[PDB]
Order: C-alpha cells, then structure tokens, then sequence
C-alpha cells in the first residue's frame, strides 16, 4: 500500500497539473495559473499583501528558463524552497 | 538524481531560498 | 489544510522521523536514508548496500556525508518529476 510520502507526491504531481491543464500548455504554469494555484491551496504560505506586483515578481523568480512559464521541475525548487 | 542535475537543484533551490527570507521578495511568508 | 499543505507537512515530518535518530538530529545518515527509504518510498526500492551508498553520494550536493532536508527535498523532486513523466 503506498505509504502517506508516496500519497503526498502523488499530490505534489496532480496539484500541478490541476492548475497546468486551464489553459495555454497543459504541462506548465502561466501567470494567471500560477496565482491560482497559489491562492487556492497555498494559503497558510501567502503574506499580508498578494498584490499583483508582487506576483509578477514571483513568477519571473520561479521562470529560470525563461519562457515565461512554470515548469514541473521549477514548481518542484519552489515547493522545496518554501516547504520549511 | 543524477549527481549533475542534483547538484544544479540545490543550487537553484538555494538560490530561491535567499531571496525568500535574506531575503527581498515577498509574495510568500 | 489543502492537500497540498498536508503533502509539505508529511514531507517535513517523515525526514525529521528518520533524521533525528543519530547524529545531527537534522540530517540523514546512510542508515537513516536507508531506514527512510525503506518503510516510506517501498515502491521506489529495486536492495544492497552499493545502491544506498550510491544513492546518498548522488544527493549529498554540499559534500558533507549526509542528507539535509534541502537535499531530500530535491531527492523527493526527482522522485515525483519521475513520476510525473
Ligand atoms: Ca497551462
Ligand atoms: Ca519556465
Ligand atoms: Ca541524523
Ligand atoms: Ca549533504
């Protein structure tokens, strides 16, 4: 039987795509994307102000390839970043 | 794992990290 | 609690089980990488004392001998980016 880390990667994939697969590329993040996924089921790790400047800010942050999206791998360093 | 692509991860990830909490930019708490 | 959140926060407590056993209390030796592995990632195991050996070399980015929760984050990363593929 899988094991709660297993169940818990299995939610670290499907949330990703629960936000990836609105619109544009099915497998990564846009902007609008992002900040939903974000918003909805990161909560507890969002600041005072969620203004879109800061936003804006965070998504170019999180880009590391620069195609102005959010990648598998990149949400994967941005989970890891926040996680503790 | 690959000892090249992990290498790289935590770099990034290490990256990200300081500018998280030493630390500009703000959306995330 | 999104599932999310909950995710994170049995990512965060199943390394401190392990860590916190010997040694530094927040990284894992080859013992506890092995004890890790072994009761939480069963799916993911092939095993031998080679392949933890390896798999401990591989992660250990800072060079210091043992996993950090940064270092098993990145593992966990590759894990489920294997998965995802
Ligand atoms: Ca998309
Ligand atoms: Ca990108
Ligand atoms: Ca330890
Ligand atoms: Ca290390």
């Amino acid at each position: 039987m899988a094991s709660p880390l297993e169940k818990a990667l299995d939610v670290m994939v499907s949330t990703f795509h629960k936000y990836s697969g609105k619109e544009g590329d099915k497998f990564k993040l846009n902007k609008s994307e992002l900040k939903e996924l974000l918003t909805r089921e990161l909560p507890s790790f969002l600041g005072k102000r969620t203004d879109e400047a800061a936003f804006q800010k965070l998504m170019s942050n999180l880009d590391s390839n620069r195609d102005n999206e959010v990648d598998f791998q990149e949400y994967c360093v941005f989970l890891s970043s926040i996680a503790m | 794992d690959a000892t090249e692509t992990a290498d790289a991860m935590n770099r990034e990830v290490s990256s990200l990290k300081n500018k998280l909490r030493r630390g500009d930019l703000p959306f995330v708490v």
